[PDB]
């Protein structure tokens, strides 16, 4: 993009962020999203969206 | 939580909605 | 005795569209009922030696060549019907579950996926059955039979004899290098890349001259990987050898109930990364999807409902799928028995 | 694989798959330990003298 | 990716001339290895890497009456996944303390408790409902070398 | 009645049978029937 | 979205009405 500024913002639903290939909750990863030593996060898991079913 | 639960009394046994996004519960019916 | 479904695994064999996607590129979809492939010889007599006094024999002009082909028709198709949505399904909690209208949109689902995957394997074995040999045959219990020859020399599609036999002759001692060069010296064009098969190359790397070729100082620059490297995928992009690029293809399709391998029992194809190839798909015969308007496409999808007694509401896909081979003599093949 | 059909020909109603179902159950262990004063008044294998 | 022995088996396993001269080639594979001593005290010792998979040698103890039983067989050898899915299940807890202080379906959950009597004795308890699985029973090849 | 047709001139409908081979048709119907209220204001002659 | 299915207890299972134009609509009834 050639605009003044190039940032933009999209919104995600809840739905999308979980555990990649639909597995359990490990210790380091609950519910799709990253978590250290500490509880706070380090990233994110976000699936892709389908419309379709396949 | 009770909500996600069976229910109180086994009332919502069968209450179990499909957990997919907007397009996927819109589209098909759109017409 | 209550229940809880903890897991549920799905099992798939090794399935990927390697030789589609390296040698067919560039998709031309069409509408008309038969297409053209020309070639045009290119061979120049030498000028003989002629006296200044007689000055005759004026030469022919070059001509070429064409062909035509039909594409084929493929159309899978499966079903629904009320009896099979009440019972369960094995993917679902005996908690939790479902009203029986959504088991029905999860075997329309998963009927979706399997039509997909059977077109896929019948687009590989389509272009893997041209890669290897010259010509293929579509035939099919209702389908009438076509078949399509592109024009490949017969001296190409080598195969060993009762002489020159790696396996018979010695494992110590012996080159194979000088046996590609003489077998790669019919392709017209440079070759760039090699699609063993798993037996092919086990026999290949047991030469005592091939591991010569990968530890020494100062006689070469390849590099290869002997030791096990893949072992769950169907594709092993191994190191190059010399200047080419060693590729060993283990891909699996299924007819009828067994598993069967695409590359046949350890062959060797010498190729062309950037071979030109042709992926042509016909039109869609279908008077729905005229009337939508679409033709010259490919995976064409629809339902109905049969309003029948016990009702059933049909999936079906639909392809018409054609590759072809520009130039069949771009590439080489070899049995190696 | 999908095998080839005649445009006018009407396809085969392929069979869907199903798939098989296992169960299992579970089973305890516990061990127990038991302590009465008479160990308590004597002294240690490990406590200075 | 993973493959598990125990020594005597990593030992048949390394004593071939081929898999040294897999080490030599300065061109001819990627493999880096520790044959030499790598651990020897110490249970679990990996030992690099060979093409894609990572050799593990494992020798670990369990006593069942007496004695020291080690866990693996003498001489195995097994081709696995390292991210193969395994889940641990724990069943419910069939302790009537349990339900009154809100614990049920969990792993070791400990009690302590005094009889009442004229000799009174204190006791220690532990227990749960160990359960191991794998969803795909067909990843892992278990042979038996010699 | 489906689209609230009753008695009007020449209904035409362009439908698709549901099937492996399917097959548009299109067909236009009507019900003509024409009068002459005052059946006498004519005199067709058969000349020669 | 229950709005485009059979309803609450099947009470909008022939509830269907066509989604044709308001020229188809209008016209043929106009007088």
């Amino acid at each position: 993009s050639s605009r003044l500024f190039r940032t933009q913002f999209r919104m995600v639903s809840p739905k999308r962020i979980s555990n990649p290939n639909n597995t359990g909750d490990s210790r380091n990863c609950r519910a799709g999203v990253q978590i250290n030593d500490s509880g706070a996060a380090l990233g994110y898991y976000v699936s892709e969206d389908g419309y379709p079913g396949w | 939580y009770h909500g996600g639960g069976s229910g109180f009394g086994g009332q919502l046994r069968s209450w179990n909605p499909p957990s997919e996004s907007v397009d996927a519960a819109l589209l098909p019916n759109f017409t | 005795t209550t229940a809880q479904l903890l897991a549920a695994n799905e099992q798939k064999f090794k399935f990927d569209p390697l030789f589609l996607r390296l040698f067919f590129r560039e998709s031309y979809p069409f509408t008309t009922e038969k297409v053209y492939l020309s070639q045009i010889p290119g061979l120049v007599n030498m000028a003989l030696y002629v006296s200044p006094i007689v000055s005759g024999e004026v030469i022919r002009s070059r001509g070429g060549s064409t062909s035509e082909f039909t594409p084929g028709y493929v159309k899978p198709k499966h079903e629904v019907n009320p009896q099979m949505t009440l019972r369960r399904l094995p993917d679902e909690d005996p908690q939790n579950l479902a009203d029986p209208a959504y088991r029905r949109r999860r075997i329309i689902m998963q009927n979706m996926r399997d039509e997909e995957l059977a077109i896929a394997q019948v687009e590989e074995m389509q272009a893997v059955s041209a890669v290897l040999k010259g010509k293929y045959t579509m035939t099919g219990e209702a389908f009438d039979p076509v078949e399509v020859d592109m024009g490949r020399s017969e001296e190409n599609n080598i195969t060993q004899s009762g002489g020159t036999e790696w396996s018979k002759r010695d494992k110590s001692t012996y080159d194979p290098t000088d046996d590609i060069e003489a077998y790669a010296l019919n392709a017209s064009g440079v070759v760039n890349i090699i699609v063993f098969d798993p037996k092919g190359w086990a026999l290949f790397r047991s030469f005592k001259a091939v591991k010569e070729k990968l530890d020494t100082r100062r006689g070469s620059n390849s590099e290869l990987e002997t030791a096990v490297k893949d072992l769950g995928k169907a594709v092993s992009y191994k190191g190059m050898y010399g200047d080419v690029a060693i590729v060993v293809y283990s891909g699996q399709y299924v007819e009828n109930g067994v598993k069967k391998n695409f590359l046949p029992d350890n062959t060797m194809v010498l190729g062309n990364t950037q071979a030109r190839g042709l992926r042509t798909y016909g039109c869609i015969q279908d008077a729905d999807a005229q009337r939508e308007g679409i033709n010259a496409s490919a995976r064409y999808p629809k339902n109905w409902v049969t309003t029948g007694d016990p009702a059933r509401e049909f999936t079906m896909i639909q392809s018409a799928p054609l590759m072809l081979l520009a130039d069949p003599d771009e590439f080489v093949s070899v049995q190696l028995a």
